[PDB]
């Protein structure tokens, strides 16, 4: 929009862009005498009247032009006032800033949902570089080819009258709120115009059409103190006269968002497993190779002398992806715990397309509640109408706040919060000594329903279990006999503890509850849900611990799975604990493989699942077309 | 905690 | 949602809450040879099916309840096997959390528009207690019963069999995040329960009926670290083993939304009219009580012994409202300037139902872009379907970036945006020496089209009335001709001014490109916008300042208009200047009276509306009821 | 600026 005001006085010179309206005010500064009009217009303008008209404010007269002119003042329009006469001259040009609002992968708001526009931002947080070892968004130089993939493309088309840039300039700029996140740089070779230290840009352009191109790079993912949208302006600034400061007569802007940080649930297909190497860690590494090679993975074995002694892969990290319609790549994302493993996620994971990202204090205080073994996320779900195409993430808590309890990191909460694709779901898992999710809650798949399972721990099976073994004549059979250095405890005997049963029941309480906010949350039934036999146990604090393997831990890789060996009493040659779950999860297609962890993770408070990580193929469905 | 699961513990770690 | 298992072996104990679903879950410990179950219930107690059943999985059972239980166990469940039976003991209570959640005036989650639902809570940002120099909300007690008018009521009522608390506990609780943002007083006399320093508080809650009331207030406003939302949750535990940990049985949660800080339009009626009392300002002062006099409003002068030789009223200080369905109070926000004023805002204007709020770096450095005097909002419009019945915040901005330019300050801007009823509206007025908005746009009340007029500056129209004088034959007349000590200027040597023409002309290009983004902006047409008369200057810096007193920088108090004198030229014994603005506003039903500021305010870059602060009545809209 | 409308000015203030 844009208003031009003609005067019988002098003819005035006006510079129109293509595709946007110009209103042509003529009752400004009309004679006073005057009562009507009329409009002679070249034939290369189209005039809209909304064969004299009356002159009156409420009459409205609108230019239109269909090609940019070759000379200044190409195309006159003749306003008669009944008669004086009053002249415009008038020269067109072409002023387009284009990216690719249409997320289709080719070249002034953003709006969710598959009818909507607006590009998408790829934070440039890998390492394409080999002879460095910071991200590739920490300086400002382009150094490799391929470093130009992860970056969006931005098209300037100018189509303008030869010296025409002798008076006006162009003018790229972005704001000083959104100008410390935001790198471009203008192909020639790549040199930075704007970025953190530099908000505007004085481009160069010459005369006649010309086309030039600019990379947009990310340089922070969004954040409770960044929405995640970005606005890069081009204004066509006046200068005709030098003493006379320069004025603004157009303006275009382009508005990216920021790609979020996007989980993967165990249902998605595995790619890559890893796995640490710490002393007598051999034949659980030999189960875990084999399940990879039958899965069709890969293995990552990180040596002792990088682990430091720590075997705990699965709460140092958490791999998802960032993806947009010209480029998709994996992110890691760091725990704030720094144990042993502090360095692998930096040295010998972030890499040439595989991004790194990192929250909460490095070296302050923390809890155990921060370790990435309490992160998981769902499959996708319907819940009352809404829909979760990509899952809800979902991390422990505690029931109230008090001056024992403990919590995830605010800073983690707000970042996952701020990636708005998947909504957070606060559990109760604070009941535990450890206060892992992954300790008593799992997902697998299965053809049928909505696709998936829900295993939740269950005591109350447990000693169903056992109640009909001794019912069946077996009440002297010995938990913990396959293996040794330990006591067994016969079947009677782990039936009549009272302590025991009413630890029990206290955590079966607390699984209720949880399984209660679970199907509230994911709008799931009784059939989606599939209880496992355990036995938990009081200890310090009065905090659950797994009285044998938790079989809930286990490593899911397709129709794989790596369970905790339980080493429960053994009934007609088979373990009662391993033919139930074999019975529970057989039909749903899955093949179940057992992993001794007893002395090397068990002893450990740990298990299959606590030490391994898996990276898993990224969603199908586009995250720009969720409507959140 | 150092080789234990746990992040603190007064007993384990 | 509660699970409720029964198992035939021992019967089970639970407790129900009335109003919320039961499911009995009978298929978990079910016999195995069982195939077929009856319900046997108590006349109290109604069952839902979802005359034997199936037993499977898929039919479910749902119980419900219409009287809480005088005694525990009240009501019994029989559940016939087919004949095993099982027995459920069960009695009921009753657990209320209410709050204004109607928005009407009387007592788990916030929608907006006419149809949510959601309570309102106030700051407490007042001075209630004369004794004390601090806000109402600085302090963990409360000493005044005035000061239980700004606080929220909510109603925790129980009705639970007697001696019921003797195994069960309630806890009231905050989260950590909003905890710093709330404090909750318990009506006895007020004592603290939840605050910036507890989280967490143990209820004491006597057997049989009981109603407890609880006083909320906030202690700061929405922010960009802040969206508004408190959620206060009740939980009710059991504690019937004592060294087994409480575990949590039953959880209700109440939502309350901060109102924001609402500014007022020049359209709203005025209340009270602020001005400053600084040596030979006393003609000034005489108008602007016969002004307020006229318009049935009071005044509050500020005596220079408190000026500190500062007489800019308007930029020191804003006014706007905060309203919730029991209270509505006015509130002023003090501007990140601290010249001579620092101390009015906090030691004259909050007091008794008149609270405080003030943002950005109180010693920092800031520009000339913060003053008040910037900060504007325009009457409700609807734009292009969207409605804003409380109007549109308009300040001042630049084009684009740089060196030299300036800005309001990112903090008040990130305050103004979280405040979410009146969206923000950027405009240029970087181009002025001062850079407030204003110094050229003005709104004025109308009773026709929308209800308002827009006034804008226009050097085109001062020109044009200064060619119809000369060729009128009135050419010879002086401008500053009834002002002394100064230079008074012929028509004719200020119409062949080319330098003043340039600059007028440059000035024109800024007004008529934030003229067009106030258009697009705001929804308006070329009938609702009046140009004014007025010339201007480019002086150091190439900045541009009035040439005469600024007529549109004038004091609206409903339909009288205190007007800075131009001095026009004098034809016919009337200033022409003063006779056009007359004539362009009288039709609309204004009264237009002319006050002398010229050199007491003009001297020093100022006019009337720059020295003077209206307190205009709250709108009669709810900001509930709005949907942004 | 000190008496001045302008907050901050190499002439005025
Ligand atoms: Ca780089
Ligand atoms: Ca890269
Ligand atoms: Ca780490
Ligand atoms: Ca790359
Ligand atoms: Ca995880
Ligand atoms: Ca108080
Ligand atoms: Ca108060
Ligand atoms: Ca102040
Ligand atoms: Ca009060
Ligand atoms: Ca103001």
């Amino acid at each position: 929009g844009t208003l031009i005001r003609v005067t019988p006085e002098q003819p005035t010179h006006a510079v129109c862009v293509l595709g946007t309206l110009t209103q042509l005010d003529i009752c400004s500064s009309a004679p006073d005498d005057c009562t009507s009009f009329s409009i002679n217009a070249s034939p290369g303008v189209v005039v809209d009247i909304a064969s004299t008209w009356p002159l009156d404010p409420g009459v409205e007269v609108t230019l239109t032009m269909k090609a940019a002119s070759g000379s200044t003042g190409d195309q006159k329009v003749q306003i008669s006032y009944y008669p004086v006469k009053a002249l415009l001259y008038l020269t067109a040009v072409e002023i387009s800033l284009c990216a690719d609002i249409t997320r289709t992968g080719k070249v002034r708001t953003w709006t969710w949902g598959p009818c909507g526009q607006g590009a998408i931002l790829l934070v440039n947080c890998d390492r394409d570089n080999l002879e460095s070892s910071a991200m590739d968004c920490e300086d400002d130089e382009v150094l490799d080819s391929e470093d130009l993939q992860d970056m969006s493309l931005m098209t300037l088309s100018t189509k303008t009258p030869k010296d025409f840039f002798t008076n006006h300039t162009l003018v790229l700029h972005v704001a000083r709120s959104e100008m410390d996140k935001v790198r471009v740089f203008q192909a020639t070779k790549c040199s930075v115009v704007l970025g953190p230290k530099w908000p505007s840009h004085y481009l160069m352009v010459p005369g006649g059409k010309h086309n030039m191109d600019f990379y947009v790079e990310a340089l922070a993912f969004p954040d409770t103190d960044f929405p995640g949208l970005i606005t890069l302006t081009i204004s066509l600034l006046d200068t005709s006269n030098l003493e006379l400061p320069e004025a603004v007569v157009f303006q275009d802007s382009v508005v990216f968002r920021v790609a979020p940080w996007i989980m993967t649930p165990n249902t998605q297909p595995p790619q890559e497993v890893y796995a640490c190497s710490i002393f007598e860690n051999e034949d659980f590494l030999k189960s875990v190779t084999t399940l990879a090679m039958k899965a069709k993975c890969k293995l990552t074995i990180c040596p002792e002398e990088e682990n430091m002694d720590d075997q705990w892969m699965q709460d140092e990290m958490e791999i998802g992806y960032i993806q947009a319609p010209h480029k998709t790549l994996p992110v890691v994302f760091d725990s704030p715990r720094n144990r042993g493993l502090k360095e692998f996620p930096i040295k010998r994971v972030m890499g040439p397309d595989f991004g790194y990202v990192t929250r909460g204090p490095q070296t302050g205080g923390i809890s155990g509640l921060d370790s990435f073994g309490n992160l998981e996320v769902s499959p996708p779900v319907t819940v009352r109408g809404k829909e979760y195409p990509l899952g809800r993430i979902l991390f422990g808590d505690s029931c109230y706040p008090s001056n024992d309890s403990r919590q995830m990191h605010q800073a983690l909460q707000d970042f996952l919060s701020a990636q708005q694709v998947q909504a957070p779901v606060k559990l109760y898992s604070d009941w535990l000594s450890v206060g892992h999710v992954d300790e008593f809650l799992s997902f697998v798949p299965a053809p049928d329903r909505k696709g998936f399972r829900l295993l939740l721990a269950s005591p109350r099976s447990c000693y169903k279990l056992f109640q009909e073994q001794q019912n069946e004549g077996h009440g002297e059979a010995l938990l913990f006999e396959g293996i040794k250095k330990k006591k067994q405890q016969k079947i009677k005997n782990i039936l009549s503890n009272k302590t025991l049963r009413e630890h029990n029941s206290f955590v079966e309480r607390c699984i209720d509850w949880n399984r209660e906010l679970l199907k509230r949350e994911l709008g799931l039934a009784e059939s989606d849900i599939i209880d496992i036999p355990q036995l938990f146990k009081l200890k310090e604090f009065s905090k659950a611990e797994a009285f044998f393997p938790n079989m809930v831990n286990m490593l899911v890789l397709g129709k794989h799975l790596g369970i905790p060996k339980p080493f429960g009493p053994v009934i007609n040659g088979r373990c009662c604990l391993e033919e139930k779950v074999c019975s529970l999860l057989e039909p749903l297609g899955l093949q179940c493989t057992f992993i001794n962890d007893f002395f090397t993770y068990h002893i450990r408070h740990g298990e299959v699942h606590c030490g391994t990580n898996v990276r898993r193929k990224p969603f199908s469905f586009k995250w720009w077309n969720m409507v959140p | 905690x150092y080789r234990d699961h746990h992040y603190r513990h007064p007993k384990y770690c």
